[PDB]
């Protein structure tokens, strides 16, 4: 099924721009002073919450390529999600279409 | 950029007695903040990271404490080994800064110094030179005088001193004295001391050598 | 193994350039952050700058004046800082650390003592210290070995190739005329010397000098 498999798709790739995301924003952060998003660990617990939306605050980035960098990990994330959603649509549509014998 | 401040920038403290030292951040920085210690002529060493995580191969002896902006490194009863300074470093915001550092004192029991006096030796008289060196090891306090006689006469010309830090296996101190003189002006006398004064004799120490 | 591999020392007249060397060993991740510390005679630590080898980014302190260049060879894992028109202010002993990307620094090198000087470059002399020969001893006794007349800092002496290490002393140095100048002390039982052979080892980084000097009776 295409819908089941571009969900996993979506799921595999969300995972690599987490990772990535990461990797990227304390290259980006480090260099302007204030940042705070200039470690790995609490990076990725970063691209969590902001792939999901959520956003506490708790960090953020202050730079240009590092908020470039979270705009992608935003899309990335409400892509997949979306994704997701809608793959959950069409085999709720396709079962009832057989429940009901058409 | 984040501020750190040590103080005080020098810890007195008796063996085998509790001792704390303190960092202070200008803004609050969670638990990100890291100890190190750094011996005389030696690298720095991590003690403890994240404020209060341990780290393998460090004693236990060491903890840490503290969050937001008041941070506190503990020493459980302090050992010889424990003189050094140190140094906080915080990893919140960039960049990374550090603590101006405080030195650890221990303050033993009063030690005699141990006097042993030198001649020139035999590769250095063939240079053209002499240099008559003098140890005072191992005293405490730090507090101490050393006096140059020639043939019975005070000399002061010549006289190279140095102290070393309080030593880390005894939390002693020592210094030496070095009477540096050409071989000619060695030769035209024959006689050499070494005087040595410390609060713990009224009378000095002395030792002393002849050009036989 | 050591981790971080750092030279002794550098002699730069003012003016002149410098390029320090970080070799690296250990695990290595493309985390990896190396870090530049200076620290001047009676001064506390004080970053220069960061430089992440996997991607070849560097970021400087601007508190400070700009004086290094961070550069890094992934293919022999050593990292390299480009030290320009150098003054009495920039010496210092340069330390480098590397840190996981995680705030801390883990491991440090061992340093390298950089002398801004017009002064030249000057091999020590060393000289055994023997007791005289109406010197009283005890239990214990104490030798030593005179380090006259070198250029620049610093110097290593061992006892022993370093297997003495208990109750050894070794002095500041001392400066004369572009000449620094120190002692070391070493205290061993009575009993033991000379019967077993007590050797100081003086090791000069800045001229690749390392000799060794055995402590016998006078005589
Ligand atoms: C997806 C967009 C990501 C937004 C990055 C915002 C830059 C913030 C920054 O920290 O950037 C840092 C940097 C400052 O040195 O900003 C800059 O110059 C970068 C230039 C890009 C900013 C666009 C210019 C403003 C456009 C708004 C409308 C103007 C006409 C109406
Ligand atoms: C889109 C990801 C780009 C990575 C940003 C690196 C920017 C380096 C800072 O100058
Ligand atoms: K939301
Ligand atoms: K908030
Ligand atoms: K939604």
């Amino acid at each position: 099924a295409l819908h089941w498999r571009a969900a996993g798709a979506a799921t595999v790739l969300l995972v690599i721009v987490l990772l990535a995301g990461s990797y990227l924003a304390v290259l980006a952060e480090r260099g302007a002073p204030g940042a705070q998003l200039i470690t790995y660990p609490r990076a990725l617990w970063w691209a969590c919450e902001t792939a999901t939306t959520v956003x506490y605050g708790d960090l953020c980035p202050v730079t240009l390529w590092g908020r470039l960098v979270a705009v992608v990990v935003m899309v990335a994330g409400i892509t997949s999600f979306g994704l997701v959603t809608a793959a959950l649509a069409t085999w709720f549509v396709g079962r009832e279409q057989e429940r009901r014998g058409h | 950029d984040i501020l750190l401040t040590q103080s005080p920038a020098i810890l007195s403290v008796s063996p085998g007695e509790r001792v704390s030292f303190s960092c202070r951040a200008s803004q609050s920085i969670g638990t990100d903040i890291h100890w190190y210690q750094q011996r005389t002529n030696g690298s720095p060493r991590l003690l403890i990271k994240y404020a209060s995580e341990s780290i393998s191969g460090i004693p236990s002896r060491f903890s840490g404490s503290g969050s937001g902006t008041d941070f506190t490194l503990s020493i459980n009863s302090v050992e010889s080994e424990d003189i050094a300074n140190y140094y906080c470093q915080q990893s919140n915001r960039w960049p990374f800064t550090f603590g101006s550092g405080t030195k650890l004192e221990i303050k033993r029991a009063d030690a005699a110094p141990t006097v042993s006096i030198f001649p020139p030796s035999s590769e250095q008289l063939t240079s053209g030179g002499a240099s008559v060196v003098c140890f005072l090891n191992n005293f405490y306090p730090k507090d101490i005088n050393v006096k140059w006689k020639i043939d019975g006469s005070e000399r002061q010309n010549g006289v190279l001193n140095s102290w070393t830090d309080q030593d880390s296996k005894d939390s002693t101190y020592s210094m030496s004295s070095t009477l540096t003189l050409t071989k000619d002006e060695y030769e035209r006398h024959n006689s050499y001391t070494c005087e040595a004064t410390h609060k713990t004799s009224t009378s000095p120490i002395v030792k002393s050598f002849n050009r036989n | 193994q050591v981790q971080l591999q750092q030279p002794g020392a550098e002699l730069v007249k003012p003016g002149a350039s410098v390029k320090l060397s970080c070799k690296a060993s250990g695990y290595t991740f493309t985390s990896d952050w190396i870090h530049w510390v200076k620290q001047r005679p009676g001064h506390g630590l004080e970053w220069i700058g960061e430089i992440i080898p996997s991607y070849g980014r560097a970021n400087y302190n601007e508190k400070i004046q700009k004086k290094a260049t961070l550069t890094a060879d992934k293919s022999s894992s050593t990292a390299f800082m480009q030290l320009s028109s150098l003054t009495s202010e920039d010496s210092a002993v340069y330390y480098c650390a590397r840190e996981r990307g995680d705030g801390y620094f883990a491991v440090w090198g061992a340093g390298t003592t950089v002398t801004v000087s017009s002064a030249k470059t000057t091999p020590p002399s060393v000289y055994p210290l023997a007791p005289g020969s109406a010197a009283q001893t005890n239990s214990m006794v104490t030798l030593g070995c005179l380090v006259k007349g070198y250029f620049p800092e610093p110097v290593t002496v061992t006892w022993n190739s370093g297997s003495l290490s208990s109750g050894v002393h070794t002095f500041p140095a001392v400066l004369q005329s572009d000449l620094y100048t120190l002692s070391s002390s070493v205290t061993v039982p009575s009993s033991s010397w000379p019967s077993e052979t007590v050797t100081c080892n003086v090791a000069h980084p800045a001229s690749s000098t390392k000799v060794d000097k055995k402590i016998v009776p006078r005589d």
